[PDB]
DNA sequence: AATTCCCCCCCTTCGGTGCTTTGCACCGAAGGGGGGG
């Protein structure tokens, strides 16, 4: 193992925690520092990831989640075998990719030794009573990017025992995540899944059919006002970004009178044909939207209100690569929380990199609250927009 | 004596030389101090004699103890520090008396001379060099190594704090009934068993910490209350903050400024309604800390507030974990506001206040849901669980503006109180155009290279008017452009902008902004009943 | 003259960043102060 060149270590600060998620991290890594798998540091390693409890749905308990993203950016390219073997094809299509709890297989193998004054972390106290006590990784630690890489050869091994009388399943992992589709019915696709967590016990659902989206539809009315056409056009030039071609020249020459908002203007044979016509370049997507890999994902959120979201997950600006809605009325944190975790997931199963989230958030409420409804184990990258979007062109 | 826990391994950064600052011409009876301080110290081992061997130096120079009659002996390891390596510090924070539960039997215990029990890595000792200047001035000077933890090395507290915790360990580990808050080398140790078995259990601890070198001296050793434990006054039933007291002159400098403001956000945390806003802005424009600066009559007028709430006394509550926490928020205008956690009513277990003022353009919903994020991280911290809060604004205003606002926001279980000065939205823009009122096609737009432009409006009746102005910038002007379309409006108005940049700061709803140009914009949109905005690309 | 070191807080200031409509809004780090040891 070792870092990428020219670079240091974590050095992020360790933000509070409510009680119970302190009284329950406090008792998990107590029985954890009993079997070595953490062990005691002082102040002298000055690297420091932080650390929450991150108990899942339909759980009953608490689980260990480390904030790893800092140090996966700063570790040397960490190869499965090259990089990460599986890009699943009909992972993307099959019917039912299941996401399935590696967990504990991590805690076997020990870490290497000069690495891990890198995987340094925190637990702080309540009223700051006492100091913060430090522990640092012993076996692989959960949520780091060369983790499952180092894995992969006792990964790799118990794949063919199961996958090779089950050809046609294509099974990925992405950090302690293993994602396994199947073309089965419920009845099937359980049965046959319960066996391979059987077979993962002493060896020690999504449904990408249903992704396109993609619309952009204009509104149908038969009377027009001078503000509709207003709201027309406006659309229909950031349109002509996305959508190269898109013809508005004779729907603004019947804008040229400044008369008011709620006049019913009528519509020329020219703006009827380009409005209908333009219609037609909205049915198709743009010609050449390219996914290469030396580039890195973007994935904007925007509010529509009513519990309705909308994302747009591209590589470059105005060349979408997918663009999706998020349906539900109480909690605005906690749908924006389920929004993230349901983009990261569909981001995995199709391209196989977390991207960059663009929260439609405030910077501060984020950290106090998405603690608290996140229910995944790896966390995307995210940064926050502090600008207003314009009207709504995706809704 | 020195303790035998083991020493923290310590390193330089790579490819650096230990310091060799020349020392200082020191007084004389700091030289007589400092040669009684080293001349004890070498006798039991904390320092030890060198000589030419070792061609590292550091100035070392003394002051004051709080309780005086001693000195406390520091070295200026300023070069030293930048060359050690980094650390990682585990202090993350300050306890709080508010978070302390209702204890029968109380005691507090400070360890004597702290730093000096702790050994330090024997090969970091030859960097520690110092040397006392000669008694007077004639003789050559005793040079001597640090054997022990200095005092001004910015590697000291965190080795301390993490040696204190693990003499601590083997105690509480065997006494989990017992409550022992560590901040460095203070001890504040409560429980039941009635001060009979109390001091029975407490002697207990001094020993085991006087095996681990640690000593306990009866001077610093508190047995009954008050006590007093980190700026606070510890009671039975209440605790209270050590008195605070405000200078009372009448010419006032910068510095003194902020002293005294620093001191009224220190009390403004038992002490109810404090504001230093007015205070705070003679500092907006200061260049140097000791020049004098008058009282605009408002930083009097709130010296004079703030003198008499801190005229009363006050005092808090222990923490009751039977109980829920509930927290009020009042407005007191000009973007601050108060707040007080409490578990019944009319007893406080903390006070405080927020007045920060984010972003260039805000308004009264937006702070408040700042101020709840405030006292909801603050809240966990101490008490490890986010307070019932009981908001000035009623949940209809709340239900508009976070089901309209393009941002994610939420506050949770709140309940409104009927306080007077109400949170409300002043107005609001309509969603479709309003018929039956004029409409304006209002936008204008400067020079880049001259810094001049127009902005007027063109009506659908016929009218219109430009003025034109200058240094302004674009954005500037297009501002100034809806302001005048509002000037001379009606009372229902439609506009229409062609630029995005003043749809974003109306669209947003402020009330006050750091602009003067939006803030007659808030003041004309207020008038109006009914207004709608729309964007129209430029052309 | 002062000469130190870690932690939390608040308030003000300046440079970097991003989108750019190359001005303007956000944000973090550094100065002052308070408190603790
Ligand atoms: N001004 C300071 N500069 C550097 N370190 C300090 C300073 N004040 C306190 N400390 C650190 C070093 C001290 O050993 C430790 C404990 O504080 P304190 O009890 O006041 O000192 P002490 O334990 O050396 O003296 P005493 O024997 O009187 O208790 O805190
Ligand atoms: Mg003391
Ligand atoms: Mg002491």
């Amino acid at each position: 193992v070792k870092l990428k060149p020219g670079m240091d270590g974590p050095k992020v600060k360790q933000w509070p925690l409510t009680e119970e998620k302190i009284k329950a991290l406090v008792e998990i890594c107590t029985e954890m520092e009993k079997e070595g798998k953490i062990s005691k540091i002082g102040p002298e390693n000055p690297y420091n990831t932080p650390v929450f409890a991150i108990k899942k749905k339909d759980s009953t308990k608490w689980r260990k989640l480390v904030d790893f993203r800092e140090l996966n950016k700063r570790t040397q390219d960490f190869w499965e075998v090259q990089l990460g073997i599986p890009h699943p094809a009909g992972l993307k299509k099959k019917k039912s990719v299941t996401v399935l709890d590696v967990g504990d297989a991590y805690f076997s193998v020990p870490l290497d030794e000069d690495f891990r004054k890198y995987t340094a972390f925190t637990i702080p106290s309540i009223n700051n009573e006492t100091p913060g006590i430090r522990y640092q990784y012993n076996v692989l630690p959960q949520g780091w990017k060369g983790s499952p890489a180092i894995f992969q050869s006792s990964m790799t091994k118990i794949l063919e025992p199961f996958k090779k009388q089950n050809p046609d399943i294509v099974i990925y992992q992405y950090m302690d995540d293993l994602y396994v589709g199947s073309d089965l019915e419920i009845g099937q696709h359980r049965t046959k899944i319960e066996e391979l967590r059987q077979h993962l016990l002493r060896w020690g659902e999504l449904h990408p059919d249903k992704w396109t989206v993609q619309p952009i539809v204009l509104p149908e009315k038969d009377s027009w006002t001078v503000n509709d056409i207003q709201k027309l056009v406006g659309k229909l030039n950031w349109a002509s970004q996305i959508y190269p071609g898109i013809k508005v020249r004779q729907l603004c020459k019947l804008l040229r009178g400044t008369k008011a908002l709620t006049e019913v203007i009528p519509l020329t044979e020219e703006a009827e044909l380009e409005l209908a016509e333009n219609r037609e370049i909205l049915k198709e997507p743009v010609h050449g939207v390219y996914y290469d890999p030396s580039k890195d994902l973007i994935a904007e959120i925007q509010k529509q209100g009513q519990g309705q979201w909308t994302y747009q997950i591209y590589q470059e600006p105005f060349k979408n690569l997918k663009t999706g809605k998020y349906a539900r009325h109480t909690n605005d944190v906690k749908q924006l929380t389920e929004a993230v975790q349901k983009i990261t997931t569909e981001s995995i199963v199709i391209w196989g990199k977390t991207p960059k989230f663009k929260l439609p958030i405030q910077k501060e409420t984020w950290e106090t609250w998405w603690t608290e409804y996140w229910q995944a184990t790896w966390i995307p990258e995210w940064e926050f927009v502090n600008t207003p979007p314009l009207v709504k062109l995706w809704y | 004596p020195i303790s035998p826990i083991e020493t923290v391994p310590v390193k330089l950064k790579p490819g650096m030389d230990g310091p060799k600052v020349k020392q200082w011409p020191l007084t004389e009876e700091k030289i007589k101090a400092l040669v009684e301080i080293c001349t004890e110290m070498e006798k039991e081992g904390k320092i030890s004699k060198i000589g030419p061997e070792n061609p590292y130096n550091t100035p070392v120079f003394a002051i004051k103890k709080k309780d005086s009659t001693k000195w406390r002996k520091l070295v200026d390891f300023r070069e030293l520090n930048k060359r050690t390596q980094d650390f990682w510090e585990v202090q993350l924070g300050i306890p709080h008396p508010a978070g302390l539960k209702k204890k029968k039997s109380v005691t507090v215990l400070d360890v004597g001379d702290a730093y000096f029990s702790v050994p330090l890595d024997e090969d970091f000792r030859k960097y520690t060099a110092f040397t006392i200047p000669s008694i007077n001035n004639e003789t050559p000077g005793i040079r001597y190594q640090y054997n022990v933890l200095p005092q001004g090395w910015k590697g000291s507290p965190a080795i301390f704090q993490s040696s204190m915790t693990k003499i601590l360990e083997p105690f509480k580990k065997q006494n989990p009934d017992i409550v022992i808050y560590q901040y460095m080398d203070d001890l504040y140790v409560g429980s039941d068993l009635e001060i009979g078995q109390h001091r029975t259990k407490i002697e207990e601890l001094r020993q085991h910490l006087l095996r681990w070198g640690l000593t306990t001296p009866d001077k610093k050793h508190q047995k009954e209350p008050p006590f007093l434990w980190m700026g606070y006054e510890l009671h039975p039933d209440k605790w209270t903050v050590q008195p605070i007291v405000l200078p009372e002159k009448d010419s006032w400098t910068v510095n003194d400024i902020q002293k005294l403001v620093g001191k009224l956000n220190w009390a403004s945390q038992i002490y109810p309604g404090i504001k230093v806003r007015q205070l705070s802005k003679l500092l907006r424009g200061t260049k140097a800390l000791t020049e004098v600066i008058p009282l605009t009559e408002e930083a009097e007028l709130e010296l004079a507030e703030n003198r008499e709430i801190l005229k009363e006394p006050v005092h808090g509550v222990y923490y009751d974990p039977s109980k829920d926490l509930i927290a009020e928020i009042q407005k007191q205008g000009q973007g601050q506001w108060t707040y007080q956690i409490y578990q019944e009513p009319f007893k406080n277990l903390k006070t405080g206040k927020y007045a920060r003022m984010r972003g260039a353009h805000t308004n009264d919903v937006k702070q408040l849901t700042e101020a709840v994020q405030k006292i909801t991280t603050e809240s966990i911290v101490i008490w490890g669980k986010t307070p019932k809060f009981k908001l000035p604004i009623q949940k209809e205003t709340w239900e508009t503006w976070w089901t309209e606002y393009w941002q994610a926001t939420w506050i949770p279980e709140w309940e409104f109180v009927n306080t007077p000065p109400l949170v409300k939205l002043w107005y609001q823009l309509e969603k479709e155009p309003i018929v039956g009122a004029e409409t304006f096609y209002v936008d204008g737009a400067a020079n880049r290279e001259t810094k001049l432009g127009k902005a007027g409006y063109v009506t659908n009746k016929g009218r219109q008017k430009v003025v034109p102005l200058t240094n302004t910038t674009n954005q500037k002007t297009e501002l100034q452009a809806i302001y005048l379309a509002l000037q001379d409006s009606g009372l229902e108005v439609n506009i229409v902008t062609n630029s995005q940049y003043a749809l974003g700061i109306i669209q947003a709803q402020p009330d006050k902004s750091e602009s003067e140009l939006v803030n007659q914009i808030i003041e004309q949109l207020i008038k109006k009943e009914k207004v709608y905005l729309a964007w129209v690309p430029a052309h």
